[PDB]
């Protein structure tokens, strides 16, 4: 303890998190926050048709959002209300290319129905001299709740369990997000009983709890990037990809 | 590759194997046979009656 | 199916097995692999100096493959009578019957007698065969690439013609492949071109141009056989044959 | 002396600059994923010399190679520098597809994010992905045909742009070292595609 | 034996062949013909990167060619020189839709390299009174062999093992096709060392050995359809789908 | 030869094809190796040696 | 590879037609009982190729 | 340090070892010493009598070292094409990699 | 130490130049000779080939090639590692130009 000896290597240890063929690193301990106990598989109750998780490609980390967080942002200021199963697709399509192009998301192009736990890391690179604090909060099926527009504020997400991202520590926020929804499976396209609100489990949202503060000549911006593993998933109901429609623009 | 530095055998060439000799004497050849262990054989009805 | 036999109508009383001549001539001809190793004429040439060659220049270079070189009857005025007449051979005829191979070759080049000069032989695993055209012996011209000269790393050997004028070889299997193509080759993939020849042997005299004049238009026959380790793979039926005794007479 | 004892030695092979004002998409390098990684000297010579990694010289002697490479990255920074960068690997990129790349297409295939903060170095271990059990030399004895281009390409985009304090430098150097991996191995011996600089004289055979 | 009793059900037994979620039937015994012994896996020698067969979707039966076979076709007359890994993709694209649409073929949209045994059934429905006989013959890397144009005739494929499809029996021709190629893996897109001849193991080809013969007022046409399982496969080298190019038109 | 001539129904073809396949028998065997009497079609060029 | 493993593979060698109106005596083929059974290709070449 | 490796970011699943071609071609190329013993062209010359030599006079003399002779492209008019083209070789190329020898 | 090939019997003398130096081990890179006694620290020796022909017969020998080969001879053992000096890629060398 208390015996620094930086070398060419630098000082601290670097913890990893390999999945399929994607390794990614964080110098800091993740501030994990797990809204629910891990989901039961549930293919048993609602699918004769062939079911298969694609662990070797669906479980890879893949970016879904990135954003500057300048000092100009006022105390309570959303940076990103990401939907999650959708943003994984909506961001790709927003980046002007089809879902089929990206290995993580090809099974969505085909299978009619999805289920499964998600993982979301909200990595940041604030400088050590900056002062601020994001919160990252997952809120299940937000869109279904019409009064959410009033709840959607840092006072209101701090009550449910939520990750904290201090800009001083440049802390990285892990966020396990086990499946919970009124219906056991989320459709990946228009489906006979619903159309609107497709593949929408709920929403990650990253409200600011403390705006960046810095010396007048200090570093203004603080970029953030959000990877999303899609691990214990399972897909069911094989179907042609021509039925698939591009995700709502958001 | 160990080197083999010791002195070589010292033999004298001759152009040809003996023509006269014809008994207790192996006589090396460039056989036009395919198999190198092959040798003419006599099926039981083709046996050499006359010694 | 091909080898199915629905209902045999046997008439034959059983014939004595001969063991493929084992019971007569004392030697089995059952395994076709052991016949493959009898040596065959592979190519043939009359040396033709063009540029004023140095000590290092290769005199000729040929790809080395079991399939056999593309057959070279020669020009209409000056046929190579054996390939003109004795079409192809045995080993290429059986190479006709399979689609992949994976093995060694042996060569035993027979240089002209009158020349005394030393002779080097490169093997060049690097080289890709470039289509069935230019799968033939090539008389290299002026040096322009490294193709025309002796090279350091490539495995090589140097016969002294004065002592014995027939270098014998063992071209090995160096390819980054499961196993090479074996029929005629038109090169579809660009990387398919590494998938045929074992290498690209190059023979070259060390004579200075003053002595190279003795060498001109002296024959250099070449032989080959499949080298024990060879193993052809997938069966493929024979392409149409052309009967040899039916070839036209010279006509007086 | 051994091919592996030589292959297992880093030699500096590239020196990326990494300024603060590189946006999130910016490329830093895209050196090929074959041992023959390169760094030309800006010499006055008609025939320019090149630096090589030890793996890049010991592997020029051999027709074929296979197995992992290892690019150590020394991101030279004070602990007060912070940033993040992708170090991806795309199998099967022909030179026409060498362009059209950006970090987001890169994320689709194998890659490795890294977080420059306190520890300031890592060692991405490049995978051997090819249809060919070995792989043929990128160059060759002076003979242009039979010079297959590299199996796949490395990339190193800046996933999160550097965010320096005012009292530390806007720019960070990044050293790229190459080393034969644990499984790096070579087979067939042929002409080296490299010559020593002990004598750089050369003589054209113009016929004029 | 020799005791027919047809009912509403009809007479004979119906053998099946389920795979993933595709069952398909043949009243007749398949005339299997297996060119090579089953392939070794070979991901070991040429792929660090994550490898995964997709048994739950790649192994499904899917049609690749269908063709009328009228009495007008002369004795030696090709009906279809299908390439196989390509026709599975080339037919889909020929049918005016992208590879991503079809569940069997999505992994090809992503992974740079493919390997693995194929299965091909050449089902037919000739009437019992028709007389004729297809042969179905698999010929490895046909395109590499320039003299094939002379070999490509029924006398020349009957020497290698080949399926026979009598039109009298309306026999169905199974055809296992284990991987063999000079290179252990077949690329699914332009690749650094080759471009042309992409994903081309070789070619199935269905020459006629006996033209249909029938009474002048009998049924002229005889349709044929060719399904292709892609079973013991494995894919390697994950890569973006934007690199993928539509298969050569054939 | 046709020992009893074919007797088709009116609704089936008047003609029947017959394929003749050849295979070396169980006891088929060959001995002495000499020049093949066959050449590949890979190159069917030939050159008469007319003296004219 | 073996002479017997190659010999034990059928290759189509002849294709007799067999019409209804062939009387009881009609010949269909009389190919020689040696392996060199034949089927000429009707090519344009000066030296015609043969199947075997 | 040079061979240090601070923090490996493994992505690779383990690749089969080939034993340097031992598993394919039947021969290891691991030891570079055994390749060093394949013979290499060392020098080359056209004999040039000058003085009226007796029985005893040496025709030519060269130093014998692993490093390789200083490379001799030859005169611009008459290049020795191999050293001009196939620069140096293998053994000198590896002799480039070490600072002392004893053999 | 010497040896005498008979060209008539076989025209390729084969050798084994041994290690005779009063040194731990010799220099191996290019050599500029700093110490005067450093000069003994490189070459194994200094081989000399010579024909026994009288001048009347020496005319046959003029401008006849004499190629030489070498290999490190089993007992060789290079020591200290030293990184490669810059290489010069060979396929990039200029064409003869027609
Ligand atoms: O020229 C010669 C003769 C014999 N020898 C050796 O001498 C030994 C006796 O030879 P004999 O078989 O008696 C035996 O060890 C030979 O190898 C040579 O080394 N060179």
């Amino acid at each position: 303890m208390d015996n620094p000896n930086p070398g060419p290597d630098g000082e601290g240890e670097v913890e990893l998190e390999k999945d399929s063929n994607v390794v990614l690193t964080t110098q800091r301990d993740p501030s994990t926050s797990i809204p629910a106990p891990v989901s039961v598989k549930w293919s048993r109750w609602t699918s004769n048709d062939v079911v298969d998780d694609y662990a070797t490609i669906t479980s890879r980390w893949y970016q879904i959002a990135e954003f500057v967080w300048s000092k100009d942002d006022p105390f309570d200021k959303e940076l990103a209300r990401l939907i999650l199963p959708r943003a994984l697709l909506s961001s790709i399509e927003a980046n002007s290319d089809a879902i089929c192009d990206v290995p993580n998301t090809i099974p969505f192009k085909v299978h009619a129905y999805w289920r499964g736990d998600m993982e979301v890391r909200v990595q940041i690179n604030s400088n050590k001299f900056q002062v601020g604090q994001l919160q990252a909060t997952w809120y299940y099926s937000d869109h279904e709740n019409l009064n959410i527009s009033s709840k959607r504020s840092v006072y209101g997400f701090s009550q449910m369990d939520h990750a904290l991202i201090s800009a001083s520590a440049s802390n990285e926020a892990k966020l396990v997000i086990p499946f919970k929804h009124v219906y056991p499976f989320l459709p990946t396209r228009i489906v006979p009983d619903w159309t609107t609100g497709i593949l929408d489990m709920g929403a990650l949202n990253i409200r600011v709890i403390a705006p960046l503060r810095m010396s007048a000549t200090g570093p203004t911006t603080c970029n953030v990037v959000v990877f999303i593993k899609l691990n214990n998933s399972e897909f069911t109901g094989t179907s042609s990809g021509k039925f698939y429609a591009s995700q709502i623009r958001a | 590759n160990p080197s083999y530095q010791q002195s070589p055998r010292h033999f004298v060439p001759t152009g040809m194997h003996s023509l006269a000799l014809g008994t207790n004497l192996v006589e090396p050849l460039h056989a036009l046979r395919l198999d190198a262990a092959g040798t003419t054989q006599h099926p039981v009805g083709c046996a050499p009656d006359e010694d | 199916e091909e080898s199915r036999n629905t209902t045999v109508l046997d008439t034959t009383t059983t014939l004595q097995s001969s063991g493929f001549g084992r019971a007569f001539f004392g030697e089995a001809f059952n395994d076709l692999k052991t016949l493959m190793r009898r040596y065959q004429l592979y190519g043939q040439l009359l040396l033709s100096v063009t540029t004023d060659k140095d000590i290092d220049h290769c005199m000729f270079t040929f790809p080395c493959l079991p399939q056999g070189l593309a057959l070279d009857i020669g020009s209409a005025g000056s046929p190579h009578e054996i390939f003109n007449r004795c079409r192809d051979g045995i080993i290429p005829l059986i190479a006709s019957g399979y689609r992949f191979y994976r093995g060694d070759l042996r060569y035993k080049i027979v240089f002209p007698s009158n020349v005394n000069s030393n002779i080097w032989v490169q093997h060049r695993p690097d080289r890709r065969l470039e289509g069935w055209s230019a799968a033939k012996i090539v008389n290299c011209d002026a040096v322009s690439t490294g193709q025309g000269v002796y090279n350091h790393g490539y495995a090589s050997h140097i016969q002294i013609t004065r002592v014995n004028n027939v270098i014998e070889l063992e071209v090995p299997f160096y390819n980054a492949t499961c196993y090479n193509y074996l029929q005629a080759f038109n090169a579809s993939s660009a990387a398919s071109s590494y998938a045929v020849s074992l290498g690209e042997i190059s023979v070259g005299f060390q004579a200075t141009s003053d002595d190279i004049a003795s060498i001109v238009n002296k024959p250099v026959t070449i032989y080959y056989s499949i080298g024990d380790g060879m193993q052809f793979s997938q069966w493929v039926g024979y392409q149409p044959m052309m009967i040899l005794d039916q070839l036209p007479a010279p006509v007086v | 002396m051994t091919v592996s004892s030589i292959a297992s030695r880093y030699g500096l092979i590239r020196r990326v600059q990494w300024k603060k004002d590189h946006a999130k998409g910016s490329l830093l390098l895209q050196l090929d994923a074959d041992p023959f990684v390169e760094q030309r000297i800006e010499g006055t010579n008609p025939i320019s010399l090149y630096w090589f990694a030890p793996v890049g010289v010991v592997s020029s002697m051999f027709m074929q190679w296979r197995g992992s490479l290892e690019y150590r990255f020394d991101i030279i920074a004070s602990q007060f520098h912070t940033g993040r960068l992708i170090v991806g690997y795309v199998p099967g990129l022909t030179a026409s597809l060498q362009l059209q790349m950006d970090y987001m297409k890169l994320k689709s295939s194998s890659y490795v994010v890294f977080d420059l903060q306190e520890s300031n170095s890592f060692t991405f271990e490049v995978p051997y992905v090819s249809y060919r059990p070995w792989w043929v030399r990128k160059y060759g004895g002076n003979y242009l045909p039979s010079s297959t281009d590299a199996p796949s390409t490395l990339f190193m985009y800046v996933q999160v742009p550097l965010i320096p304090m005012e009292a530390v430098s806007d720019t960070i150097d990044i050293n790229v070292y190459v080393r034969g991996g644990s499984s790096f191995e070579v087979c067939v011996p042929v002409q080296p595609s490299l010559g020593l600089n002990w004598n750089t004289d050369f003589i054209l055979r113009n016929d004029e």
